[PDB]
This record gives structure tokens, sequence and C-alpha cells, in this order.
RNA sequence: UGACGGAGCCAGCGAGUCUAACCUUGGCCGAGAGGUCUUGGUAAUCUUGUGAAACUCCGUCGUGCUGGGGAUAGAGCAUUGUAAUUAUUGCUCUUCAACGAGGAAUUCCUAGUAAGCGCAAGUCAUCAGCUUGCGUUGAUUACGUCCCUGCCCUUUGUACACAC
RNA sequence: UUAAUUGCGAUAACGAACGAGACCUUAACCUACUAAAUAGUGGUGCUAGCAUUUGCUGGUUAUCCACUUCUUAGAGGGACUA
């Protein structure tokens, strides 16, 4: 029939390759985590205490593949948002770079992400070659 | 004719739809007609759109905002309150849902209990004022259809925006229980008691 | 040499010539060579009150300067380079070379 | 009392205080040549159908 | 010697630039299918001229959209815009204009923006208010 | 879609060092109510404890709490980064410590007094009841005496 | 000194949030009947807690006895099927 | 229609380097902050294909002075500053404080305006609840009137003349 | 009739000047002497999936080849109550 990446949901594949990490217990997490903040704008940590991890390494996952080149600040940026200064308004606020930093070096742990030139991150080989596991269960049940 | 399948998936339902004939996908919005002839051409009819999120331009004529779909109309008043200004990605949301659950209760087709409930709450007359002497009295004048439609679709929004405000009750549901009333007729829904009270206070100060 | 001659003169008008002639003077010695690139106008905003007190009602005027910017890519010989560019120079208008 | 249903034919002109109804010449649905001039509380044009709660009542101006 | 046309569509400040060629019937959106945007209010917005008029004139034609500029909203509406004008386009060199015509008259029947670009730009802020129109409070004690 | 079958054992208040604790509420925001720990602290000393946060405060065994006060009590115990704690480097001894839902009020009425008794100017004006951190005394706080 | 207050009443709500087998046999043999099942649906009428009824419509559809035909997020449309 | 937790990510004005350490790009383990190195364009290829706040599948409490609470205190961690104690500013931790569609009164507003939202610039030794610009999402009438306070023209009365 | 002492026009006035307008700035179709690979490139080189049948993204650096319709704004342009 064909097969191909962006074809599938974006919706459904960031929770079921999480389970895959999650199951798989591989991404090697030294443990510090469900202590620090997560966002310094975020005062609350992850509702989620067993995943929150799986699911932001599969975030990354998806995001380093369909960009080219991105940097441990460009990611505390886009998982960022807005910090409620009380009655100050608004404003936005980067993410704690700890765990943006320790994701993607777990993904080169594992082997799913490999450095690029020019600085940063990319999808890697292992990496990809493991989404077609993960995009199975999708083209299996429709059709 | 004959029938070929392609290599890209596109879904069914929404090309069984597209095959023979224009239509919602399971809401009629054919036959959808009001049985009163003073509303009509002012209750969007024979424009089927698709949703509810079409950027009509309505400043650019005296009337063409007039001519704008009665359902994007009931979107444009529920995006209203302060916080809720813009986003009408949600406000067409909630009409959504809303017509779902217009739809499991009233068995009939959902899109003409909305507008059985705009054309019951329409005023048909209320009173204006008027300086007198300093002041002597209040004068009841008749209501265009389009201030009708005005009127009556307020009463609506206004309604479920103050019913589901500090209660349990979603904004979705309980715009649905407005027009629930106001559609069949209960002199209990929050646009039809304001309706006839005001038509009642333009009797008395004729 | 691969030179690139810049030009960053903010009259449009004295721009527009001296580009056009440094064109045909290049092309009439038939070298090689491509034309003007239009780099995005530079505006430039100074936004400042009115009044020199600080009393009245808050008006503010918003006075602009235009950047004009623009490069010519050639390969030409700079005995000849040298004796192209000084001369037709303009009053107003920047034509500047450089190497490499 | 059973409403009656009528439609404008000509309009007058702004009237009230603040111009905010309008004199509209109006003709009865059924049994027509039976003209009415009616005051408007809302935007009205031509050919536009009104909806009377009471019929044999006729306002010349509104001040 | 491939028969393709590139065109655009507009919104408030986005662009979405199609591709037009004689392919396979897909239709893309930045990489990614069009069918699959899924927040089930807007879905139907991209899908309006292939609702409309069919896949008849889609059987063998590969689309790719590249939008960029302004929102989410204002995207999906240079997405519709480009293409649209692409199969007016398409059907303008290589098809019969009378197919062209006739798409252009259902689609301006339905939605005027299907054909043309809103000419609704913003207006620039003005000093003494918050806005181009409103100000900031008259206090008079 | 869990469900469990709820019997008197349900207790609709709890007894933490004599405060009175909702019961038929999140553990998490119960903890709360106790001076000192909140909706941070809640998370640690829950997640210190193993109790599965989706509970209530209904069925939660006294062992289970048991370890939660205990936690609260000696923080520094279970190994703390000492960024959490409320009062880090005392000055009456230099040691991380952390307040108590008593403690609380009997420290910030010790720190209050060792500013008064050397007439520091923090001292004087939270022994006068102005603003001590720098704000404006012009405008705001009319209707507060 | 005056406040500016109103300070109305109450009505003393009393949500149960801790089911026990009175309530859960009762939703179970009255969740027929009712032809549009939502969150707020159980609260005003079953007089459960707010996370009880999304709790509850979850094992409702776990199971299944009412077929949810609208799965959104702030407003939940479970009818049942006939 | 709402807070929080994920997650998806999408604009436009614009700025940035000599007696230069400003524009936080990546390889500083470091982890809000900033010391290591600067590989970096006569600033589209560097911050920034502005890669941002808002918004938007799915889940956490369900109407309470509640997860709407750093408003107000205490304790600690950092950088600009020959120097901040009357928080410089940012960061982590504790408790609810008034506040529950706000009285008379009052302001702005006729389109992609209002309104929601946030960003760059001015100020700037880091970091401004203000301004200037903007851009994202995008509401009810527009056949209006002069009675609603003031303008314009004319006619008329005046015992007014810096003039009701 | 005026978002106009704007014009049509009786006319002891005629002819003028200033103000309004006109003027200047933006959005955007010229696809031909407005683009560098400073932007989708139309064919370089291969890597991570399925069909040996026709995709979904990354790219050394002066061979390029019938290259320009999107944020880039000159020359007859265009909207004057057609």
């Amino acid at each position: 029939p064909g097969v191909s990446v962006r074809d599938v949901a974006a919706q459904d594949f960031i929770n079921a390759y999480a389970s895959f990490l999650q199951r798989q217990g591989k991404l090697e997490v030294p443990g510090y985590v469900d202590i620090v903040k997560t966002s310094s704008g975020n005062e609350m940590p992850p509702q989620d205490a067993e995943g929150w991890f799986y699911k932001r390494a599969a975030s990354v996952a998806r995001h380093i593949y369909m960009r080219k080149q991105v940097g441990v600040g460009k990611l505390n940026k886009l998982y960022g948002g807005a910090k409620s200064r009380g009655v100050r308004p608004y404003k936005h606020i980067d993410a704690s770079g700890s765990i943006n930093r320790k994701v993607l070096q777990a993904l080169e742990k594992i082997g799913i992400v490999e450095i690029s030139p020019k600085g940063g991150r990319r999808i890697s080989e292992n990496g990809q070659r493991d989404l077609d596991r993960i995009a199975a269960q999708t083209l299996e049940e429709d059709e | 004719f004959t029938p070929v399948v392609l290599a890209t998936p596109i879904p069914e339902e929404v090309q069984q739809a597209q095959t023979e004939i224009k239509l919602f996908n399971k809401w009629s919005f054919e036959e959808v007609e009001v049985k009163d002839a003073s509303l009509v051409d002012y209750v969007q009819v024979r424009q089927p759109i698709f949703v509810a999120h079409t950027a009509g331009r309505y400043a650019n004529k005296r009337f063409r905002k007039a001519q704008c779909p009665i359902i994007e109309r009931l979107t444009n008043s529920l995006m209203m309150n302060g916080r809720n200004n813009g986003k009408k990605l949600k406000a067409v949301r909630i009409i959504k849902h809303t017509l779902d659950i217009i739809n499991v209760l009233t068995d009939q087709n959902p899109i003409q209990v909305v507008v059985d409930a705009i054309t019951n709450t329409g005023p048909r007359e209320d009173t204006t004022r008027v300086g007198g002497g300093g002041a002597a009295r209040r004068q009841a004048v008749d209501v265009s259809p389009l201030r009708r439609v005005n009127q009556a679709i307020a009463l609506l929004t206004i309604g479920a925006r103050e019913a589901a405000f500090r209660n349990i009750k979603t904004i979705a549901e309980t715009l649905a229980e407005e027009l629930i009333n106001a559609a069949k007729g209960s002199s209990t829904s929050y646009a039809i008691k304001k309706k006839d009270e005001l038509e009642r206070v333009a009797k008395s100060n004729r | 040499i691969k030179i690139r001659i810049t030009l960053t003169s903010t009259k449009v008008k004295q721009l527009e010539n001296v580009s056009s002639n440094i064109v045909k003077n290049a092309e009439q010695h038939n070298l090689v060579k491509k034309g003007p690139v239009r780099l995005p106008t530079k505006v430039l905003k100074i936004s400042t009150r009115k009044t020199p007190n600080g009393e009245g009602s808050k008006t503010w005027e918003t006075y602009e300067m235009r950047i004009h910017k623009r490069y010519i890519d050639l390969e030409a010989p700079v005995q000849i380079v040298k004796r192209i560019t000084q001369i037709t120079i303009e009053p107003g208008v920047d034509v500047e070379v450089v190497v490499a | 009392t059973p409403v009656t249903l009528a439609k404008v034919i000509k309009v007058l002109g702004r009237t009230g205080s603040r111009g905010g109804v309008t004199q509209v010449r109006v003709e009865f649905l059924e049994d027509t040549s039976r003209t009415i001039v009616r005051n408007v509380k809302g935007p009205v044009r031509e050919n536009d159908i009104l909806v009377l709660m009471e019929s044999e009542r006729e306002a010349r101006r509104l001040r | 010697a491939v028969p393709s046309v590139q065109t655009f569509g507009k919104k408030k400040s986005a662009t979405a630039v199609a591709h037009v060629k004689a392919g396979k019937g897909l239709i893309k959106v930045n990489g990614s299918p069009i069918t699959l945007v899924e927040p089930e209010i807007l879905r139907f917005k991209v899908y309006e001229p292939l609702l409309l008029v069919g896949l008849d004139k889609f059987s063998n034609i590969d689309i790719r959209v590249r939008v960029t500029g302004g929102g989410h909203v204002s995207q999906v509406y240079a997405i519709r815009q480009a293409i649209a004008k692409g199969l007016v386009a398409y059907h303008q060199k290589y098809v019969d204009e009378q197919s062209k015509n006739e798409l252009k008259k259902a689609f301006t029947s339905y939605d005027r923006t299907l054909l043309i670009a809103d000419s609704r730009r913003p207006e620039p802020k003005k000093f003494g208010g918050k806005g181009a129109r409103s100000r900031f409070q008259k206090s008079y004690r | 879609s869990l469900v469990v079958q709820e019997q008197g054992s349900f207790q609709h208040i709890l007894r933490l060092l004599n405060t009175n604790v909702d019961g038929n509420i999140k553990i998490v925001y119960a903890l709360t109510t106790i001076k000192g720990v909140g909706r941070r602290y809640s998370n640690l000393v829950c997640k210190k404890a193993d109790v599965d946060l989706h509970k209530r405060a209904g069925e939660l065994t006294q062992e289970e709490l048991e370890r939660i006060v205990q936690i609260m009590q000696n923080p520094t115990h279970y190994k703390i980064p000492a960024w959490f704690l409320n009062r880090q480097n005392d000055i009456t001894d230099g040691k991380d410590y952390h307040t108590l839902a008593n403690n609380v009020e009997s420290k910030l009425r010790d720190d209050l007094e060792r500013l008064k008794k050397i007439r520091a100017h923090r001292g004087i004006r939270h022994f006068w009841g102005l603003r001590v951190r720098g704000q404006h005394t012009k405008t705001t706080g009319r209707r507060r005496a | 000194k005056k406040k500016w207050s109103k300070k109305s009443m109450k009505d003393r709500a009393q949500h149960a949030v801790i089911l026990d087998q009175e309530k859960y046999d009762r939703i179970l043999k009255e969740v027929p009947t009712y032809r549009y099942v939502s969150v707020s649906v159980l609260v005003d009428r079953l007089k459960i807690g707010g996370s009880l009824a999304r709790i509850a419509l979850r094992h409702l559809e776990k199971e299944g006895i009412i077929k949810p035909i609208s799965k959104h997020s702030k407003q939940a449309i479970y009818t049942r099927a006939t």
C-alpha cells in the first residue's frame, strides 16, 4: 500500500510512541525527575508522575524528526509558556534546560538521535527504523 | 460511471456525502423551513455550509451582516462577555456540542429547533422612550423582523451565559436547554420570559 | 576576483540611476555580471513627542529614514574595475567596492 | 387575539427623540387596500413583513 | 515536461503556495496530509472544494501546499485559496475552459473568498489610544 | 473506570498534629490545610510516601500517613536538596530546617522579634505595621487600621 | 467603615465524592431512561461528585451501556443504545 | 466559555559590535541567573525559514472564598552595579488577604473596527504594570437623530464687548 | 446634495489668493534589462519504511541548464460615479 511517517495522525503518535518507550524501559533516566519545576513559568509539576518523560522524549523525537537542527534553548522555547506573575501581566518564559537537555542525550544514549553539523541534533537512522513498528498498530487497525 | 479506488487514503465518510448531493454528514440542512413567513428571508436557509466558521464580509454593506448564516450569527453572540471576545475557534465548538445535545433530545431535525427557538422569542412589539413634558410615559412601537432576530439571538445567548455561570452546567448544555424550551414554548426559558415580558410592558405602555 | 560592489544610499532616484549606469558601463566592456539585487528597504523610525515641555495632548510625530541597499555581482579585473567605479560619482549616493 | 401579518409598502422617515423609530406605510396581508401607518423600533426597509400585536392603530408621529 | 502550475492564496498575513501537477490525486499541506489536521471544525474548510464538486477533478492531480504566516485559522484560509487557485489554473492551461468557468461559478457562489483574497488588511494603530480608534480614557476632574 | 466499595472506615476529618485535615478531598490539596506544606510540598511528600495520587483522603491507611508526617517533620533525613524547604540556613543555628503548623508562627515571631530587639529598619516597620518591602504607602493601604 | 458587599445565602451542596454500594447500584439501575448522559447530568440528578461523574462515565463506556457520540473534553455527550 | 498537567505548534513591526565583552546562537558538565570559548553575517543564509506568549485533540478539581490564591510576610539561591538596607531585578519553598457580574456616576467605540492576546522599539547597568508601534483571534445596528452635550452656516433679540 | 465656501446655479459684482481638494506614505495584479541557491527550485548524492509500479523531509560548494506569479516595489500599468 505504501508506508510513510507523516501520513498518520499526530495526536495518537505521540502517546503511542511514549507507551513504546515506557514499555521497553530503555530510556535510561537517572531518576531525579518529579522534583524540578519542568518550567519556571509552570508552578506545578506534571500530573502524570509515572510518565511525563516518555511523552516528552516522544514529543522531542517527533519534533527533531520534522525539523533539521534543534538546540537546547530552542526546545525550551517550544515547550515554554506564560508565567502568571500575579498582578503583573503575563510574559513568555522559557523552560528549564536540564529536562530538555537530558531528554536528548537520553535519545543519544539509546540511539534515537545523533549529533548534527552546524550544531544541534538530528533524527538518526536507528530513531527512524523503530517508527515502522510504531505505525504498524495504526495501519493494521484501520485497514 | 465506474467506481475506482485510490492509492492515497482519503476518508470515506466525507467522500460519500460529496458523491451524490450536497448535505451535512448526518444533519439535514435541507427543509428547515419556518411556518411563520414574517421572518422568512431573515433567517438563513438554502445556503447550507459545512461549519459555523465563515469569515463573511459583514461590514462592507448595510445589511450584509444580516444575510449572515443564522448558526454563525448564533455563534457570534455567544462570543461575548469579556474574556470570550474573539476565540471563535471555540464558539463553534460549543455550537457543535449544543447541536449534538439538541439532537439526542427532541428527535426531530436539530437545526429546526434553533430556528423555531429564534422565531419564537423574537419580541413582536416593545416600547420605546418618549421624553414628553419631562416624564410622561413610554410608547409601544412595532419591531422589525431584523430587530426580532437581533433580540431573539441575544436573549438565547444571554440566558446561556448567565445560566452556566457559577454552576455545574456547561455553556454547551445550558445553551441547549434554553433552545429546547424556546422552540417548544414553555414560558420558563430566559428568552421566552423576557420576550413576553417586553411584549406585556409594551401592551400596557401603548 | 569575484568582486561585489555595494550601494547603501537613501535617495532611490540617485541609487537607481547610478546602478543603471554601472550595469551599462560594465556591459559596454562585454564582461560577465549579475543584475541588481533589491534588498528590502530599511526604514528607521524615530517616534518622539511634539512638545518641548510636558504640557498638552499627547501628540507624537514619527520621523522615518529610508535606507536602500543594493549589491551587484561582477567578475572583472581590478585594473579596469578601479577606473569603472570612481567615474560618474554621484553626490549623496554611496558606491563602494569590496575585495573577496 | 389572533395577530395579523403585514407588509410595508412605503417608508416615511425616522422619528422619535433620537430618531430610533421610523414611520412606515404598511399593507395588510389579507383584505388589501387597507392601509396603516406604524412605528418600527428597529431597522426596516422596503417590502419588509411587519407583525402587529394590534391592527387598528395609526401613529402619524412620535415626539 | 511535466504539466505543472504554481499558484498562491492569501489571508490576513498567511500565504499558501500550491504546486499542482498531473499526479496521483494526493493533497498535502506542509509535508503532511491535508486530511489529518483534524480539529473537527476546519476539516470541512479545506474539504469544501472536493466536497461540493466531488473528486472527478481530483483523480490524477497531485497537490502539495506550503503555507506560512498568520495563525492556525488564517493558514487554513490560505490553504483553501491556494488549492482553489491551483485547480482553477490547472484547468486554465490544460483542461477545457468549460471545466474551469463552471468550477469558478460554483466556487464563487459557495464562497467569494474561494477566489478573491480578502481585502480586509488590518488598520494601523494611532497615538492617544490603545488601538486604531479606541482612546485611553477621558478624565475631567 | 475503577470503582471501590465505600465502608464506614472513611474519615470525614483527619487529625494531623492537632489540626483538622479534611477528608473527601485530594490528599495533596488536603495537606495544604497544614501551615507549612502546600501544593508542591504535599506533592513531594506523597511522592516519597509512594501513595497513589488518584486516591482521595478517604481510603488512606494510618501507615501511609505516618510516613507522610515523618517526611513533613524531618525532610532533610530523606535526602532533600535544601531548596524546597521554607527555612534554609536559620539565623539562630545555620542548619537546614522546615517550619511546622505551629512552628511557622513561632519562628516568624522569633525572627520578627530579633529585628525588633536590634531596632532595625525592618523591625521598626513590622512594629509599625507599615510596608517593609519598599512598597509606597502614599496610595495603597488606607482601610487597614 | 463600609465594605460594599451583598453576601447572599448558600444551598449547602452535599456532593458526595466517595461512592458506596447504595449509590453504585442506584446509578447502575438508573443510567437507562436518560436520553442525555453527561458529567453535569450525573451530579445534578444523582448528586455524585464531579470527578465521580467522569470516572463513572468512563466505567459505563468500558463495560458499555451508554454509547458515546461525542468524546470532546469539557463537554461529554453520551446516549444509551436502543 | 474556567485553573492546572501535559502535548500540537502559527504571525508582524524591529533591534543587535573601536579606545567594542550588546545581539544569551552551540560543545561551559553547567541545570531560573551569568562567568567558560566564541567558530558567527558590511545584519533574508546568526539570534529568528522569528522556532514565542494567546490558541488548540487528551486528562486532572468539579460550583467551594475551591487547584479562581507569592496581594501581604519569612527563609534561602543568583547576575548588572568602586556601592541596592526603605523587596534593583530574576528564582524555590509556607498561609489564605480583599475580591462572589462593583452605588450614584462615568469613558471609549461603526471594521477585519471594538474587544481578547502577546511581541519589538523608547527609557534601560540586568530586569518596567508606561508609551510608541504593531501583529494573532476576531462580536449586536451601519436606510440614524439633534430632544444627547457641543461644532458649521443663516435669520432674529440684546441693557453683553475678552463678550452669559 | 454635502463624513467639504464641494459644486450646480438666481446673481452688484468681477477676477483672484489661502484652506478643502489636489499632494505624499501602505496593502497588491506587471510574469519582459525588480533576485543572490539571502525563497518553493525542475535534474546532482545516499541514508534510515512498502511496493522490485509512479513518495516524505536533510544536505559538498563558483558545471549549470528554455528560473521568478510568495514577505522584494521602477517605466506606458490598474478602480474613472465602467
